[PDB]
């Protein structure tokens, strides 16, 4: 009622569109540099992790740095877990926001074998078999947004609130929209821990190119990698 | 209570393995070593003074008769000094997973999984348990793991402030401590890490897995019962929090340890085979004998 | 404070300074490979007075490493036998090393070494405790109550005013003087050079030998620092010489009863106390009394 | 001026007589002795109360500091006078009872060892340096005004006392002897050797104390145990 389940939902289809009629039709079942373009997915989709997070309610209201420190940290798995839950749509790779579409070859080839592998069993493959909703999606992902253990917080009692209306909407429509799965509630929750041990892996690998330096990264994903000066993501929060 | 029989009798299950590996006095820990009486090369011993700076511990040792002895550790400088809690550290830690290694073997669940995942879930976990572990004895209000006769107290900054939270290792720790769980719930948080379906190598992912939802019902619903209603109601909330924040300081201390391991080799053969330091069955050769015999 | 004495005066008093600083390290560098501490009745009431000494008697040793670590040890209180015989065989080796650095300063003193073999050890005997307390002293603080050695650091413990023990009474009624270093090898040499010691042959030299010293000492403060308000230090060194003496005594019964129970001391230790010709029975005491290596 | 070394001669004149003349013409050049010594030393407490009573501002100090002084130093200040009145005789010591004790009568009463002590380290060095009376009163007088003993209601009182006797004494000694100039410093050099005698002979009062078998009277009785003192409390308010 002051975090309504719909709100969250609302946000998720403002910034991201149904699943693509070509996907569906004949992508599922029954060399352009893959780091670069997903280095360009991600710099894409960081504006729009911005604008869904203006859109999930009460996040607005709060400090302005708040909003810079919960996105900061929390971008990573924001942008694994929503191109995951696309990724079930097709059989076997990632699929990106910009569409393209990745494979086990283009991935262990570039080094990104062992994490491209991991996602897929550990995340698509999840999502697919308990088949995500995208309002559970949605709420997972407010729940990884209001994260108050973050430091810096001018108040994390209320980023602490505001993930527990999350928690209460979210077990509330896991209730009434999954009875006949009862446990289903916390094997959303129980995928965060392995969201965060992919999302650091992820890191782990977005800094090993990023000191490479041959893969090219666009200003906002450069900003997220940068420790903290934020030009781009403290300006968008107030527009 | 109002607990399925399975979900209680696995509780029974992990508190059994839990006491029955996990002396809380670490009466056994013994003949354990003590601190006695280029520009690349910088650069690392730079980022590797960081690591152990916001970790500094007064080593309060006691004896049998009363008689307490006290290490204050050195003040940061350059040098191998941190290196002499180390090999402290190094002898605490064949202690701490030798009684891990057995808490799972002991774990009928853990039993049945093959040897060659048996030895890719604990790599993954241990690190983790043993924090999870050390958790049961750690004392907020004075900052101390109280294990026993010894004790590793937290050092002072400005002790007006602490501010150690800006350490993620430690803060974790006290944020744990905070929401006080109970014995069940610290075994809860150990299975569901020690069970996990992500850690690289295990073969038979889909066992893993479903034992992995298991024990998160029953510690879903274990706070639902024994805890009261509109009070706890964003536990395990908490808990999530806290197996999640488990895989990131799980993932500080690997990359730590392989820094300070590159520039002073100090790693136990064991500690090498958890942390993967230099067929699966065959690559680890003392974890593999630990286990089935 | 313009100073002057007669020619004797001077050699005599620069010869025990450059004695005592040839055989007195003030931070007791060469001082290590030592003992450390672990990290039926009615005739027990024997064993009640060795408690009853120790009680004001205690200590929190400390260990600076070249670092700067602490190895700090403090006293287990008393309930029972043996816990409180912890820092003797340590005390036991740092005397062995500090009377052999007494036999040393008596050993290049002139006029010691001209007195016979038999007479030398009958001085040090009798001497042994009371030069160790008198340079002890140095090292001594006041508003601490600790005798930084070096890299030692023996400290005091509160109860209740300890200075219902003369021992400790001694080192703060002697540290409230102000001694100058030249005072403190005087009193050295005049608790050296005492004839009423259990053994002097020579007595008459001896005698004028200890009158010598202590002139020379009244007349150092007497025309050497002789703020007009340094008056009566001759008197008030003179009372520390002669409780020296009760210390002395008090102290080598301690050590008697000590021993009578728990056997601890060292072959040396034996032969200053006394646990048919001197030199057979005193051996390793004749061998360091002859020695030039 | 206000510890007259005048008034400490007189407080030893009045407690000691002068040398008898038996022992000044024939003196110089049994089966335990050790009861006789006790018994002299008993005699001797309560000459020594006499005494102290007379040595200046002694009487004003608190009742309870009198007591105190009067209990640590009663050994040695009974230990200074019969080994000054010894130096009268050839060998061994003589008792304020008149009883002359040999270092044979010492040796096989156990108290040899320190018998002879105190013969070649207090009688055979206050005869060779002839320790006059009036140096006797002032170093007893010193012994006696210890401010280093526990209890004393204001031990800087104490202080400030035996500093006058040390200032009175250190004045007089330059006067009546002025070719012996380091004089004053071995009369206080006898100190410590008056007190490991000392300390000794309470190890002997307490050896024989113990046995039972040698007699105690009630003043020497009063002094070897502790803190009480009820014969020492009363003869001082007298
Ligand atoms: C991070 C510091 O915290 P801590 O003191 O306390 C946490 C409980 C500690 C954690 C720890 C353990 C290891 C072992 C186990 C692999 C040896 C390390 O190598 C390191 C560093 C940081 C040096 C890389 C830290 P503890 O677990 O040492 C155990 C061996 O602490 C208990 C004494
Ligand atoms: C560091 C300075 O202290 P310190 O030298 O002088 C006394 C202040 C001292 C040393 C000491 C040494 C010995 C040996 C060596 C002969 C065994 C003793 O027998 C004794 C006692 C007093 C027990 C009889 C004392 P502390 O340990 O004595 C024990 C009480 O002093 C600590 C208060």
């Amino acid at each position: 009622e002051d975090m309504p389940v719909e709100r969250i939902l609302e946000a998720e289809l403002a910034v991201e569109p149904k699943t693509e009629t070509y996907v569906e039709a004949n992508m599922g079942l029954n060399p352009n540099d893959p780091v670069t373009n997903i280095c360009q997915a991600a710099d894409k989709q960081l504006f729009t992790l911005v604008e869904w997070a203006k859109r999930i309610p009460h996040f607005s209201e709060l400090p302005l740095d708040d909003q810079v420190i919960l996105l900061r940290a929390g971008w990573n798995e924001l942008l694994i877990a929503s191109f995951s839950h696309r990724s079930i749509a097709v059989k076997d790779g990632i699929l990106l926001a910009t569409g393209l579409h990745v494979h086990r070859n283009s991935a262990h080839s570039a080094g990104v074998g062992a994490i491209f592998d991991r996602v897929l069993t550990e995340l698509v493959s999840k999502m697919r078999d308990m088949q995500m909703d995208k309002t559970e999606l949605g709420c997972l992902r407010a729940i990884v947004l209001f994260n108050p253990d973050s430091k810096g917080l001018s108040n994390p009692a209320e980023v602490e609130a505001l993930r527990e209306k999350v928690y209460a909407s979210l077990e509330a429509y896991c209730k009434h929209k999954y009875p006949e799965q009862p446990g289903r509630f916390a094997k959303l929750l129980l995928r965060l821990p392995a969201l965060r041990s992919i999302g650091l892996k992820c890191l782990e690998h977005l800094f090993f190119f990023k000191l490479i330096g041959d893969t090219p990264i666009d200003t906002f994903l450069m900003e997220m990698l940068e420790a903290p000066r934020h030009k781009i993501l403290h300006r968008l929060l107030q527009e | 209570q109002g607990l399925t029989e399975e979900q209680r009798m696995m509780i029974r299950e992990l508190m059994d393995a839990q006491m029955k590996t996990f002396d809380t006095t670490f009466s056994h820990f013994k003949n354990f070593r003590l601190p006695g009486v280029s520009r690349e090369e910088a650069a690392k011993w730079s980022q590797v003074r960081k690591d152990l700076c916001s970790l500094k511990v007064s080593l309060q040792l006691r004896g049998e008769d009363g008689s307490v002895w006290n290490y204050k550790p050195p003040a940061d400088s350059g040098g191998k000094e941190i290196f002499s809690l180390l090999p402290h550290m190094a002898d605490m830690s064949t202690y701490m997973f030798k009684g891990i290694i057995s808490f799972a073997k002991v774990i009928s669940y853990f039993r049945d999984l093959p040897i060659e995942d048996q030895i890719s879930l604990l790599k993954g976990a241990a690190f983790e348990l043993c924090q999870l572990r050390f958790n049961t004895v750690f004392n907020a209000e004075t900052g101390t793991w109280e294990c026993g006769r010894l004790s590793y107290c937290l050092e002072d900054t400005a002790g007006g402030f602490q501010q150690l939270l800006l350490e993620p290792m430690l803060k974790f720790h006290y944020m744990l401590k905070k929401l006080q769980l109970h014995e069940e719930e610290y075994v809860l948080m150990q299975a569901i890490s020690l069970f996990s379906p992500d850690r690289p190598g295990v073969l038979q992912h889909r066992v893993v897995d479903q034992l992995q939802e298991q024990f998160a019902i029953t510690l879903k619903s274990y706070i639902e019962c024994n805890r009261p209603q509109p009070a706890h109601r964003f536990l395990f909330l908490k808990i999530m929090a806290m197996l999640t924040e488990l895989r990131s300081i799980n993932a500080q201390h690997t990359q730590r340890l392989l820094r300070i391991q590159d520039i002073h080799p100090f790693a136990t053969p064991l500690m090498q085979e958890l942390f993967g330091i230099t067929s699966l069955t065959e690559r680890h050769k003392i974890l593999h004998r630990l286990l089935q015999e």
